[PDB]
């Protein structure tokens, strides 16, 4: 029907991911929380991963949205990290991190719910597990 | 880079605003707050393709029609007309809205978007739907609350521009953060907003 | 639809001739700046008796509005302002100080605003906000009608309004003269259950309300049963508006609680509100229960039932000043509706409902054989003589056959013409040069072939006389032609004839031509 007003060749597509492995990927719900009306919004729903790289052996938390696949949250792993389940609600994790999805640093409170409780434990797990390796190196 | 004004255009209350924040931010607002004027959001997408950007000029649908607001109209390229499908006045509208595009953007790629499928006492239906057929329009059921097909009006407007009928959406050009970086001053400051965290149930329904 | 002749008396009795309504619809003014709006502020200044002031169509800024106001402070006569959508275009931090200066301008001037209308401005909580002070003010005590249709106020516009009404009706009462409210118009401003609540609660403060619409405000079942709890303390209402909601079944259940209640209501409009086909029979009873001065009832889109529907048609025909019931879009069978038709014209009306038009259940003698325009061309200029050649013209009949078989390919397109022209003029030269040849027989046997003379034997004649008389027209204009046979030819062309009216052009051209001579 309508005629092309720009024509684009196509280009490589490069997600940063190709020297990582995935030690954890599942489906979840990333809420951030918003201090000026002080309640949870949603940020996404999508699989989240905590990916590992091999040389630089940093752990970096990572999330892309359903459809349009938007990066939601991305930041990397510290000891400083404070993964505490949340008190109200079942099966949901929150934590403090310097998100970095949008175009710079944001210190942001993430909450992430998960479809059932297993999930969220092994979640869990594997989080002290990359704290706990990192503390280690020392 | 390749920016496409995109102009959303539809009665007051249908989920123009609620459609444009969904996708630049993830949230769900559902407090109404009338949207005053217009408001301009940019929303990037990746493609097979390369990147794009939708200048989304989200209109106010409270206002008349007219030329009072051509402002908007002027230099579009793509346009979203956005009714409610738990609502049929607002789906009579929609020939007023495109009379009223047309009328100052004659031959653009326009999408009707029958918004909040995901109501049960549902109206309008889609053996109702005729207009699109009059007309050359490309008609998509969409939900900004449970996402379904809440992407599918950008993927077929960046087709019939870009002139790629297979184009689709890559994952994204995601890199590594830059650094760790904090600032101890705020740092107890960030610490007492989890200590109110804790306090709020999520938005579960 | 008496409603339209109901606002035509209406709009009648406020017409004045002179010091009455001053107007600004449909200009388009984008009084964007102070200095923008000097015309304005000047013929607002220059009349007499001011009220009623219209800014549809306009644009009103920050600075405009602040003149514009201070130009209102004079007028202390305004009863009236429909200031329908004179915002369009501004942003969210223009209209909230735009309205309150315009509020503060009315409130110092000292009005009485029986009527403020303010439809299809965005205002939201702002703007909600924004002439709130003007509502709760004494210049709005005697205020009898408040359009606030597609201002699009939402659950915190539709709280702040019923507390702004609730506070004006103690203060009002306070004073002397309470707040009465007659007409209430808030419609498609989503006030889904909250403010419908609210606006319920402060409906039932106030029993002077006599219409009340809200169209298009989202409204469930929760809040329609407040609201029709509200209407049941108000005895005036006559017209009960709220197309496009969702009752599903009990909002349709306690409507025809208060229905029961109620002797004066005389429109009921509850198009696309779901009602089911149970509320239908509950409306069926509550109004067969007496309720006269019924004229109008709409429950198209519905989803009522064939059943429930000839229930509501045999409980409405009892009513006495009825004229117009709505059931379009039901999903009543093909049966259904000639069963309805058939119910109603046992009654009196027969005609009361509307349409129910959305239900669902060496070749010159070969040219010569057959002339056609293109195969004279293909002999080129040799045509102009081998025609004549080819031709026998001792006899004048085949010199005769041979015009006409030439002059029937004739187009007034130049180069075909201008064959056909010579062609004629040669073979003519060639035939009126030989004393064996009588001019008058060629004559009468060309009148003859033409159909305008009859014959001893009947030669049958031909069908166009275009062509042959275009060639005569031509030849009569060359030298060779007699002086003798022109008054023939004007004899029998000026002659009565079927076959000639047919080509009227050449007629006449042959005729001028011919009288030239
Ligand atoms: N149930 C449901 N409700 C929705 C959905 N999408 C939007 N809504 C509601 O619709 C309302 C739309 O609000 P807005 O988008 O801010 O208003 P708008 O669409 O811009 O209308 P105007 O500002 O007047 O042009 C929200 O308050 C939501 O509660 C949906 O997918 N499902
Ligand atoms: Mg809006």
């Amino acid at each position: 029907h309508f005629e092309p007003i720009v024509s684009l060749p196509e280009v490589e597509v490069k997600s940063g991911e190709e020297d990582e492995e995935i030690l954890f990927k599942e489906r979840a719900k990333l809420y951030r929380w918003d201090r000026d009306v002080s309640q949870w919004k949603e940020r996404g729903v999508g699989d989240i991963k905590i990916l590992w790289h091999t040389m630089k052996n940093y752990y970096r938390i990572l999330m892309r949205r359903d459809q349009v696949f938007k990066v939601c949250a991305n930041h990397v792993i510290t000891k400083t990290m404070e993964l505490k389940p949340l008190n109200v609600s079942n099966n949901a994790l929150v934590w403090t991190a310097s998100d970095y999805a949008d175009g710079e640093a944001k210190v942001e409170q993430l909450a992430v719910r998960f479809k059932t409780k297993e999930v969220a434990d092994c979640f869990k797990k594997t989080f002290e597990e990359c704290q706990q390796n990192l503390m280690k190196l020392q | 880079q390749v920016q496409f004004k995109l102009v959303l255009v539809g009665d007051g209350g249908t989920g123009k605003t609620t459609f444009v924040k969904r996708h630049l931010t993830g949230e769900f607002e559902k407090k109404y707050v009338a949207t005053l004027g217009v408001e301009v959001h940019p929303l990037v997408f990746h493609t097979n393709r390369g990147p794009i950007k939708f200048n989304v000029w989200d209109t106010a649908g409270l206002e008349k029609f007219g030329g009072l607001r051509d402002g908007y109209y002027i230099q579009a390229q793509c346009a979203i007309i956005m009714f409610d499908v738990t609502s049929r006045v607002t789906y009579k509208n929609v020939p007023n809205w495109h009379r009223d595009l047309v009328r100052v953007c004659e031959n653009i790629p326009i999408v009707l978007c029958g918004n909040k499928v995901d109501i049960k006492d549902r109206k309008v239906k889609a053996k109702s739907i005729v207009f699109h057929r009059k007309k050359n329009l490309q008609y998509y059921d969409i939900s900004a609350k449970s996402n379904y097909n809440f992407e599918k009006p950008f993927l077929w407007l960046a087709r019939k521009l870009i002139g790629d009928p297979n184009l689709e959406f890559v994952a994204m050009p995601a890199l590594a953060p830059p650094e760790v970086v904090m600032d101890p001053a705020l740092a107890a400051q960030y610490e007492h907003d989890l200590e109110v965290a804790q306090t709020t149930a999520l938005p579960d329904e | 639809a008496s409603e339209d002749i109901a606002k035509l008396a209406e709009t009648l009795a406020k017409t004045q001739v002179a010091g009455g309504q001053l107007s600004f619809k449909g200009k388009s003014l984008k009084l964007n700046t102070a200095e923008d709006a000097k015309d304005v502020i000047k013929e607002i200044e220059d009349f007499d008796s001011l009220e009623a002031l219209r800014l549809e169509g306009n644009t009103v800024g920050v600075e405009a509005a602040r003149v514009i106001a201070k130009a209102l402070e004079k007028k202390s006569e305004l009863k009236r302002c429909h200031w329908s959508d004179m915002f369009t275009g501004r942003l969210r931090t223009e209209i909230p100080p735009a309205l309150i200066s315009l509020g503060e301008g009315l409130i110092t001037a000292g009005a009485q605003l029986v009527e403020l209308d303010l439809s299809d401005n965005a205002f939201g909580p702002d703007g909600v906000q924004g002439f709130e002070a003007l509502l709760k003010s004494s210049a709005c005590f005697t205020l009898q009608e408040l359009k606030l249709n597609n201002c699009g106020m939402g659950i915190g516009g539709g709280k702040i309004l019923a507390a702004a009404l609730t506070e004006c009706h103690r203060k009002s009462s306070a004073q002397g003269k309470p707040l009465a409210l007659k007409v209430f118009v808030a419609g498609r401003n989503r006030l889904e259950n909250d403010g419908a609540t609210a606006l319920a609660e402060a409906f039932r403060v106030i029993g002077t309300l006599e219409e009340v619409h809200m169209p298009q405000n989202g409204i469930n079942h929760p809040g329609i049963t407040a609201l029709a709890q509200a209407f049941a303390v108000n005895p005036l209402l006559r017209v009960i508006n709220l197309n496009d909601n969702t009752f599903t079944e009990k909002g349709a259940v306690a409507m025809a609680e208060t229905l029961k209640t109620l002797r004066q209501v005389e429109v009921i409009n509850f198009g696309d509100c779901l009602v089911r086909s149970k509320g239908a029979v509950a409306i069926a009873d509550a109004i067969r229960g007496g309720l006269p001065k019924l004229k109008e009832l709409n429950l198209s889109f519905c989803e009522i039932k064939r059943d429930a529907a000839l229930a509501v048609a045999e409980a409405m025909a009892d009513k006495a000043e009825l004229e117009k019931l709505d059931l379009n879009g039901n999903t009543l069978g093909e049966e259904g509706c000639e069963q309805l038709q058939e119910v109603l014209e046992g009654f009196n009306m027969a005609k009361v409902l509307a349409s129910l038009s959305d239900d669902e259940d060496a070749d010159v003698s070969t040219f010569l054989a057959f002339p056609s325009p293109e195969k004279l061309l293909r002999l080129g200029p040799k045509s102009s003589v081998l025609i004549a050649q080819q031709t026998d013209t001792s006899d004048p009949e085949k010199v005769v056959s041979a015009f006409l078989k030439v002059s029937s390919v004739f187009k007034d397109e130049a180069t075909v013409r201008m064959a056909v022209q010579d062609a004629v003029d040669a073979l003519m030269q060639k035939a009126f040069n030989s004393s064996s040849f009588n001019s008058n027989t060629f004559l009468t046997r060309l009148l003859v072939h033409m159909g305008l003379l009859k014959s001893e034997d009947k030669v049958k004649a031909i069908a166009n006389l275009y062509g042959p008389l275009m060639a005569l027209n031509h030849m009569v204009q060359q030298d060779y032609f007699p002086k003798a046979l022109a008054p023939l030819l004007l004899a029998f062309v000026t002659k009565p004839n079927s076959a000639l009216e047919s080509c009227s052009f050449a007629r006449h051209s042959l005729l001028q031509t011919l009288y030239k001579v």
